[PDB]
RNA sequence: AGGGAAUCAGGGUUCGAUUCCGGAGAGGGAGCCUGAGAAACGGCUACCACAUCCAAGGAAGGAGGCGCGCAAAUUA
RNA sequence: UUUAAAUCCUUUAACGAGGAUCCAUUGGAGGGCAAGUCUGGUGCCAGCAGCCGCGGUAGCUCCAAUAGCGUAUAUU
C-alpha cells in the first residue's frame, strides 16, 4: 500500500513539472534588472529608494531623476525607476518592468492606483510582484495591529499568485527606515528568479538612459520649429536588433533608426574573484541624469 | 460542479419585457403574440375535426 | 483626494446566488 | 519604405518577398529596349495568381506596361481556380505558391489548368518528388499535404491540371541539414502522352543501361494516361529521383521537343542523356537540389529566430541573386563556410550555410 | 562576391551546366563511386531536442568578432548601444522631462501597417458604465496608445456577426476597429479618458486579439413592416412594407412574419395601389397584426486613427490630453 | 508665424475630429435604423442597397437545349436494352 | 495497473488546447459546443476534453495551457454523447469557476 | 548497542515533569609552550592545501539556506 | 494594573443597531421570458438555449451540512 501511496504522490509531483517546452533565449550577460517603485501619491515612493541605495554602493546621490544603476552583488545590477499617480506613465513601465515593489499605507488601507496597476499587469504580462506596506507605525502593537496585517494580506493574496511576499516597515529613525529591513528587502531582491515574458522576449526594447540632441546649430535659430536628431542611450533587452528597423516610442510616435553603435559598458559587473565581499571599488553608481556626488 | 455554474447565471430574475401595440394603430385592437393567437388557432382545428 | 476602494472591490463577490 | 527596381528578371522572387515583408515594390524598365515594350502576358497572369490568393491589395500598371507599383496586402485562402498561360510552364507558377501556401489565412486548396511538362521550367514531377518533402522536413507535415496531377498537357497545346492543397503554420521549425549521407536507390518516371505506348519502353533501357553499374536498385515508373487525360499535343520525357540514406533527393528531368519547333528526338538518346545528367548532379550533391537551394533559404530566414544549417552545392545565379534580395528586404546574411572534401572522393566541392532566423510568425492564421 | 544585360532575361531557376564530365571514361566515374551505398516520456524528447537548440545558438558566432557578429545576428541583449533618431519633433527636446521615461520598442514585420482587427472584449467587472458602439476610446497595444471607434458585435452559431448596441454587461462580445497591425494573442486594454482624476475605476475593458484582416463582414438586422387591408382566410392584401412595383419584383418569393408568428411568402405584385402585394400565409390573419420581413444590411466604420502624444506636451500639462468626445459629452 | 511640423498634423487631426462629432449628434440614416416603412425611405432606395434575404421554395427549372439532349440520350439507352 | 490509467498514476494531467472541434462544426446542441481538443503533455496522447457549462469557452483560446481531470460519475447529465470522461478543471492555473463568477482575472 | 535509562509528583482513568551519556576534532598528519587540574574550545615551527592586499620589494590568515511561484528568529 | 521596560491576561470611563445594508457560505434539484439566434420536422411542433430585442446608458423557490463545504485518482 505504502508504495501505492509514494508512487501517487511522485506522479502529483512532476504533474506541477509539466508546461510547455520551449528554447531558452536568456542572454549569457543579462542587463540590470529593471525595479519599479509605485504606489499612492504620498505613500513614500522616493524616500524607500534613496535606503535601497544607501544599502548597496555608500555613494551620496541628490535630486533622483529618471533611471538610476547600481551594482548589487556579484552577479546581479539593478535599475531603479519611479512611477507616478499618472496614468499614461503607469502603462508605460507595465510593458517594461521586470520587479514591482507596491507600496501599501496600511493605516489608510487599500487605494484605487493600487488595483489599477495590478489589472494592468495581467493585462500585458505579469512581472513579478512583492508588495511593502508602510505607515504600520500609527498602531500601539495590540489586536488592531495585527489583524490589519492579516486583512491586507488575505486580499492581497487573491490579487497575485499566493505566497508572493508580502514585506512590512515598521517606522522611521530619523527620516530614513531601520537599516536591518533594508537590508532583508534587498535580499530578497538578490534571490528572485524572472519567467520569460512573451511579449518582451518578441520585441527588443531599451530604456533610455541618456538623451542627446543632435542638430547644427545655426538650424535652430533659422527655424527653432525644425525637425531635430536625436541620440539616445540605453541597454539592449529583449532581443536582438538589426541596424535598419522601426522603433516606437510611445508618446511621441514612430521613427526609423538611421544608424546604431554599441559602447563599452559603463556600470560594468567585476572580473570575477574570490573576495568575500565588494570593496568601494566595485559598487558602482551609473546615473546620468540624475547627479552623482555634487555636480548635476 | 454543473449545478453551481448554473446557480450564478440565474443570480439576475429579470426577464424580457412584452412589446404594445402602436399607438397610430390603437383603434384596431391588441397586438397579438403566440399566446393569444393559439387560443384562436385550437378552437378553429376542434371545429374542423368535428364537422 | 485619496480615491479609496469601493465596497464591491473590497469584497469581491461577484456572482454569487442570493439567498434569504 | 518602398523599394525601387529595375528590369523584369527575377520578377517572381521581388513579388513573393514584397507580399511576405508587408513593404510596396517599384519595378521600372520591363523590357523598355525591346520591339514589345509591355509586359509578357505570362507574367501579367503570374500579377493576376496574386490577386485572387491575397485580400486588400493594390497593384499599379503603366499603359505601356514598362512599370508595375504593388502594394501587398494580407494572405487569404480558400479554394481558387485558375488558368496557367501555356507559354510557361505549371511548374513556373508552383514555385511561388511552395513560398506563400504555409502562411496563409485558410488552407489553400487550388486548382491549376495549364502545360504540366515543359524544357523550360521544372516539370511538376520533379516539384512532387524533390520540394515536397523538403517542406515536411520545416513541419509543413499534414495528412491533405499532396499534389495531384488530373491531366497531363504538354505545349503548345498544353491542357494540364493539377491540384493543390497545404496546411497553414504558425511558425517554421528550425533545421539542422548537414550530412548528405549515401544515395540508396532511384526512382524514376517515364510519361507518354498523344504518342505511342512504346516510346515510355523505349526511355526505359536507355536510363537504366548507365545507372544499373553505380546502383542494383532502380526502378523506372511508366505513365500512360487516356483521352482527355492526355491533353492536346504530343510528347515524351523522363524524369529521375535518387534517394540517400539521411532523407534527402536529388533529381534531373528532360522533355521531347515541341511539335512546332525543332527536330524530333531518338528516345535512346533522351534517356542516357538524362541519366548522365542525374549523375553530374550527383557530383554536386548536397542536402538540397539545386532548383530547391532558393526555396530552402527563404524557409531558413522565417525561423523563430533560432540557428539553422543547410549544406547545399554550388551556388546557382539565382540563388546568388536571391540572397541579395533578402537582405535588401529582410536584412539577413548568411555565414558562407565552404567544405574542401578534398580526399573524401565526394566530388565537387559543398557550401555550409547558416544563419540565424528573423522573427517571423504567420499573421494571417485566425485566433478562435 | 555575394555581398560587394542581366535585366530582360529569361526568369528560370536552373542552373545551366557550363562544362559537362564527359561521363564514358571510368576516371569521371570513380569520383561518384562513394556516393551511392556499396524509458522515456514524450516530454523528456521535447525537452532533449529543445536543449540542443539552446546550445547550438549560443555557441555559433562566439568565434566571429563583435563587428562581425553585429552583421550576423544584429545587435544582442546586454549591449550597451547607442541610437539616433531623425526627425523627431521640436517640442519633443524643449519639452523634455527627465521624470517621464523615454522606450524605444522595436516592431516586428508589416508592424507599421494599419488594418482592419478583430478583438474579443469583456468589460470590466468594476467599471460602472458600459461602453457604446461608435464612441471614441482609447486602447493600450503592443507599444502604443491610440484613439479609435470600434463596432461592437456578438456571434452566432452559424457564424454571422452581428453589430450590437452596447457591450453586454458580463459576456464576452466581439469588437471591430481600424488601426494598426498587431500580433495575435497579445492583451489590451481600455481607457476611456487619460486626461483628468476619476474617483471610480478607470480601467474599462479588457480582452485578447483575434484576428487580422481587410474586411470586416459585419452586418446589421433591418425589418421592413407592412399592415394588411384586405383579407381573404389565407391570403391577404399587404400595404405599407414597399414603395413601387419595380422594388416588389426584387422580393418575390421572400418569407415574411406577424408579429403574431404566423410566417408567410410574398406572392405577386398588386396594381391598384403604388407598392402593394399578394401574400399568403399558414393560417388567416387578424386588422391588428402587423407583418415584417427580416433583412440583413452590411455595415461599414469610419477609418479614425489618433494616437496619443502626451510626451510631446508642455512640462507642466502632461496629464491632460485630449481627443474625441463621446456622444454623451457632446 | 511659422507652424510646426506637429502642429501642422494636429491641424489636419482637428478637423477629422469636428466632422465625426457631427455624424454622432446627426439623426442616423434609414439604413441604419431598424423597423423602417415605406414613408420613411426615398422611392426605389432599395434597388442599390444589395440587402440579403432568404427564399421561401425552390424556383422552377429552366428548360434548356442541354437538358433536352440529356433526357434524349436516357430514352436512347433504355429503347437499346429494350428496359421498358 | 499502477501505470494502467490514462493519467499515469496521476489524478490530474497538464495539456495544450489543440482546437473546439464543437464550435468549430455548427450544431447549435450545446452538448456538442462544449468538446474540447486537447493534447496531454506527458505522453502526447490527443483526448476529447469537456467545458463545464457554454460560456467558459470565451475565456479559453488556441494553444493555451490547462488542467484536466476525470469525470467519474453524472456521465448520463450530458445530452446523448458518449465518451465522457475528461473535463477541463483550470486554465493558466485559476479556475474555470472561478473566472465564470468575475472573482478571478486572468493574467497573461 | 536518534533512541534510551531512570527519577519525583498526583481524587474525574498523567496529552505530567525533568535529568543522566560512549568519545573525538578544531584546513591535514607531526613537534613544542603554561597550569593543581588539558597531551588544551586557546599560541608557535616545518611540510602539505587554500585564499587575500600591494608602489611588485614584501605582508597578513584558520558554520546553512534554496532547489515544494519560494530565503525576514541569520534578529531584537 | 502587569513587567528590568513593554506586550498579553484581568479591571474600567466614554462612543457603538431597524432593511438592526454593522447583509454566511458551499453543494444538489426545479420554475419564470421577447416583433431574439441557430438546428430538425409531424401546417400553428420539438430540441438546444436565452444580460445579445425596434430605439435608447442616464435581490425566484425547495432540499442537505453550517465557519465550513466539494471535486478527481487509487482503495476498503
Ligand atoms: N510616519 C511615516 N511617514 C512616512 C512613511 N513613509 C513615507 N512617509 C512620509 O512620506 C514623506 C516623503 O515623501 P516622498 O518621499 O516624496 O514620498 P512619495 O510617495 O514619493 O511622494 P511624491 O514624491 O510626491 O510622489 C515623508 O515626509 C514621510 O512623512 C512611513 O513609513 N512612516
Ligand atoms: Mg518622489
Ligand atoms: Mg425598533
Amino acid at each position: 500500500v505504502r508504495m501505492a501511496r509514494s508512487f501517487h504522490r511522485t506522479q502529483d509531483l512532476k504533474t506541477k513539472k509539466h508546461h510547455i517546452p520551449v528554447v531558452d533565449r536568456t542572454p549569457l550577460e543579462p542587463p540590470p534588472i529593471v525595479v519599479v517603485v509605485m504606489g499612492p501619491p504620498k505613500v513614500g515612493k522616493s524616500t524607500l529608494i534613496q535606503c535601497l541605495i544607501r544599502n548597496f554602493t555608500r555613494q551620496k546621490l541628490t535630486e533622483i531623476r529618471g533611471p538610476v544603476t547600481i551594482v548589487s552583488g556579484k552577479k546581479r545590477r539593478l535599475t531603479i525607476i519611479e512611477c507616478g499617480c499618472d496614468i499614461n506613465m503607469m502603462i508605460d513601465l507595465a510593458k517594461v518592468a521586470d520587479l514591482v515593489l507596491m507600496l501599501i499605507d496600511a493605516s489608510f488601507g487599500f487605494e484605487m492606483e493600487t488595483f489599477e496597476f495590478l489589472n494592468i499587469c495581467q493585462v500585458h504580462g505579469f512581472p513579478k510582484i512583492m508588495g511593502v506596506l508602510t505607515h504600520l507605525d500609527s498602531f500601539k502593537h495590540n489586536k488592531q495591529l495585527k489583524k490589519t496585517k492579516k486583512r491586507l494580506k488575505h486580499r492581497f493574496w487573491t490579487e497575485v499568485y499566493p505566497g508572493a511576499k508580502l514585506f512590512y516597515l515598521s517606522g522611521m529613525v530619523h527620516g530614513e527606515y531601520q537599516n536591518q529591513e533594508i537590508h532583508n528587502l534587498g535580499r530578497f531582491i538578490t534571490v528572485m528568479k524572472f519567467r520569460p515574458l512573451t511579449w518582451q522576449t518578441s520585441h527588443p526594447y531599451i530604456l533610455a538612459d541618456r538623451m542627446e540632441d543632435l542638430t547644427n546649430p545655426e538650424d535652430i535659430r533659422t527655424n527653432i520649429k525644425c525637425d531635430r536628431k536625436v541620440s539616445l542611450y540605453g541597454y539592449l533587452r529583449g532581443a536582438h536588433l538589426k541596424n535598419k528597423s522601426q522603433i516606437h516610442m510611445p508618446g511621441v510616435g514612430d521613427f526609423a533608426v538611421s544608424d546604431i553603435s554599441f559602447l563599452p559598458d559603463p556600470c560594468a559587473l567585476p572580473e570575477q574573484q574570490k573576495k568575500r565581499c565588494l570593496n568601494e571599488k566595485e559598487k558602482l553608481v551609473y546615473a546620468p541624469l540624475s547627479g552623482v556626488g555634487g555636480v548635476l | 460542479m454543473a449545478a453551481a455554474f448554473r446557480k450564478a447565471a440565474k443570480s439576475r430574475q429579470r426577464e424580457h419585457r412584452e412589446r404594445s401595440q402602436p399607438g397610430f394603430r390603437k383603434h384596431l385592437g391588441l397586438l397579438e403574440k403566440k399566446k393569444d393567437y393559439k387560443l384562436r388557432a385550437d378552437d378553429y382545428r376542434k371545429k374542423q375535426e368535428y364537422l | 483626494a485619496k480615491r479609496a476602494i469601493t465596497y464591491q472591490i473590497a469584497k469581491n463577490r461577484g456572482l454569487t446566488p442570493r439567498r434569504k | 519604405h518602398s523599394l525601387s527596381y529595375a528590369g523584369c528578371n527575377f520578377l517572381r522572387q521581388r513579388l513573393v518577398l514584397s507580399t511576405l515583408s508587408g513593404r510596396p515594390v517599384k519595378i521600372r524598365k520591363i523590357r523598355a529596349r525591346d520591339d514589345n515594350p509591355g509586359l509578357r502576358d505570362f507574367e501579367a497572369s503570374f500579377i493576376r495568381l496574386l490577386d485572387k490568393i491575397t485580400n486588400g491589395s493594390r497593384i499599379e500598371i503603366n499603359q505601356t506596361g514598362t512599370t508595375l507599383y504593388y502594394q501587398p496586402g494580407l494572405l487569404y485562402g480558400g479554394s481558387v481556380e485558375h488558368d496557367c498561360s501555356v507559354l510557361r510552364g505549371i511548374g513556373y507558377y508552383l514555385e511561388s505558391l511552395l513560398c506563400l501556401a504555409p502562411f496563409m489565412k485558410h488552407p489553400l486548396k487550388i486548382v491549376l489548368r495549364g502545360v504540366t511538362n515543359d524544357q523550360v521550367d521544372p516539370s511538376v514531377d520533379v516539384l512532387k518528388a524533390t520540394a515536397l518533402p523538403l517542406l515536411k522536413q520545416f513541419g509543413i507535415d499534414g495528412e491533405s499535404f499532396e499534389l495531384k496531377i488530373v491531366r497531363r498537357g504538354m505545349p503548345p497545346g498544353g491542357g494540364g491540371e493539377v491540384v493543390f492543397s497545404c496546411p497553414v503554420r504558425k511558425v517554421l521549425k528550425p533545421i539542422q541539414l548537414t550530412d548528405p549521407g549515401k544515395i540508396k536507390r532511384i526512382r524514376g518516371m517515364a510519361y507518354s502522352v498523344r504518342v505511342s505506348p512504346q516510346m515510355a519502353n523505349r526511355i526505359v533501357d536507355s536510363a537504366r543501361s548507365i545507372l544499373n553499374k553505380f546502383i542494383p536498385d532502380i526502378y523506372i515508373y511508366t505513365d500512360h494516361m487516356k483521352g482527355v487525360n492526355s491533353g492536346k499535343s504530343p510528347g515524351f520525357g523522363l524524369s529521375l529521383v535518387a534517394e540517400t540514406t539521411s532523407g534527402t533527393f536529388l533529381s534531373a528531368e528532360l522533355a521531347s521537343n515541341p511539335q512546332g519547333q525543332g527536330a524530333a528526338v531518338l528516345p535512346e538518346d533522351l534517356g542516357r542523356n538524362c541519366a548522365r545528367l542525374l549523375l553530374e548532379e550527383i557530383y554536386r550533391g548536397g542536402c538540397v537540389d539545386s532548383t530547391n537551394q532558393s526555396l530552402a533559404l527563404l524557409l531558413m530566414t522565417l525561423g523563430q529566430q533560432d540557428v539553422s544549417k543547410v549544406l547545399l552545392g554550388p551556388l546557382s545565379p539565382y540563388t546568388i541573386e536571391f540572397l541579395r534580395h533578402l537582405k535588401s528586404f529582410f536584412q539577413i546574411m548568411f555565414k558562407i563556410e565552404t567544405k574542401p572534401c578534398g580526399e573524401e572522393l565526394k566530388g565537387g566541392d559543398k557550401v555550409l550555410m547558416t544563419c540565424v532566423g528573423i522573427g517571423f510568425s504567420n499573421l494571417s492564421k485566425t485566433l478562435k | 562576391l555575394i555581398y560587394g544585360h542581366k535585366a530582360d532575361s529569361l526568369d528560370c531557376s536552373r542552373f545551366l551546366v557550363e562544362a559537362p564530365h564527359d561521363w564514358d571514361l571510368e576516371e569521371v566515374m570513380n569520383s561518384i563511386r562513394d556516393c551511392f551505398v556499396t524509458e522515456s516520456t514524450y516530454f523528456d524528447d521535447l525537452k532533449g531536442e529543445m536543449q540542443k537548440q539552446a546550445q547550438l545558438n549560443r555557441a555559433e558566432f562566439e568565434d566571429q568578432d563583435d563587428e562581425a557578429r553585429v552583421q550576423y545576428e544584429g545587435f544582442r541583449p546586454g549591449m550597451y548601444v547607442r541610437i539616433e533618431i531623425e526627425n523627431v519633433p521640436c517640442e519633443f527636446v524643449q519639452n523634455f522631462d527627465p521624470h517621464y521615461p523615454i522606450i524605444l520598442g522595436g516592431l516586428g514585420n508589416s508592424e507599421g501597417n494599419v488594418g482592419y482587427v478583430q478583438m474579443r472584449l469583456k468589460k470590466h467587472r468594476w467599471y460602472k458604465k458600459i461602453l457604446k458602439s461608435r464612441d471614441p476610446i482609447i486602447f493600450s497595444v503592443g507599444w502604443r496608445r491610440f484613439q479609435t471607434i470600434p463596432l461592437y458585435y456578438i456571434e452566432d452559431h452559424n457564424g454571422r456577426q452581428r453589430l450590437l448596441k452596447y457591450t453586454p454587461q458580463h459576456m464576452h462580445c466581439g469588437a471591430a476597429f481600424w488601426g494598426p497591425i498587431t500580433p495575435q494573442g497579445t492583451g489590451f486594454l481600455a481607457i476611456q479618458s487619460v486626461s483628468g482624476i476619476m474617483p471610480d475605476f478607470r480601467i474599462a475593458a479588457t480582452g485578447v486579439v483575434l484576428d487580422l484582416d481587410k474586411s470586416i463582414k459585419i452586418v446589421k438586422k433591418l425589418k421592413l413592416t407592412g399592415f394588411p387591408y384586405k383579407i381573404f382566410k389565407n391570403t391577404s392584401f399587404i400595404k405599407g412594407m414597399f414603395n413601387s412595383a419595380l422594388e416588389v419584383a426584387k422580393f418575390e418569393g421572400a418569407v415574411i412574419r406577424t408579429v403574431s408568428g404566423i410566417r408567410g411568402q410574398i406572392k405577386k405584385a398588386l396594381r391598384a395601389p403604388e407598392g402593394a402585394f399578394r401574400a399568403s400565409f399558414e393560417d388567416k390573419l387578424l386588422m391588428s397584426d402587423i407583418v415584417f420581413m427580416r433583412t440583413w444590411y452590411p455595415v461599414s466604420i469610419p477609418a479614425f486613427y489618433n494616437p496619443v502624444t502626451s510626451l510631446l506636451k508642455p512640462v507642466g500639462e502632461k496629464d491632460t490630453w485630449s481627443g474625441m468626445r463621446t456622444t454623451g459629452q457632446l | 508665424e511659422v507652424k510646426s511640423s506637429f502642429e501642422k498634423r494636429q491641424e489636419k487631426m482637428n478637423e477629422k475630429i469636428a466632422s465625426l462629432e457631427k455624424e454622432l449628434l446627426e439623426k442616423k440614416p434609414w439604413q441604419l435604423q431598424g423597423e423602417v416603412t415605406a414613408q420613411k425611405r426615398p422611392e426605389n432606395s432599395l434597388l442599390e442597397e444589395t440587402l440579403h434575404f432568404d427564399h421561401a421554395v425552390r424556383m422552377a427549372p429552366v428548360i434548356t437545349e442541354e437538358t433536352t439532349l440529356q433526357l434524349e440520350d436516357i430514352i436512347k439507352q433504355r429503347i437499346r436494352d429494350q428496359a421498358w | 495497473a499502477l501505470k494502467a490509467n490514462p493519467f499515469g498514476g496521476a489524478s490530474h494531467a497538464k495539456g495544450i488546447v489543440l482546437e473546439k472541434v464543437g464550435v468549430e462544426a455548427k450544431q447549435p446542441n450545446s452538448a456538442i459546443r462544449k468538446c474540447v481538443r486537447v493534447q496531454l503533455i506527458k505522453n502526447g496522447k490527443k483526448i476529447t476534453a469537456f467545458v463545464p457549462n457554454d460560456g467558459c469557452l470565451n475565456f479559453i483560446e488556441e494553444n493555451d495551457e490547462v488542467l484536466v481531470a476525470g469525470f467519474g460519475r453524472k456521465g448520463h447529465a450530458v445530452g446523448d454523447i458518449p465518451g465522457v470522461r475528461f473535463k477541463v478543471v483550470k486554465v493558466a492555473n485559476v479556475s474555470l469557476l472561478a473566472l465564470y463568477k468575475g472573482k478571478k482575472e486572468r493574467p497573461r
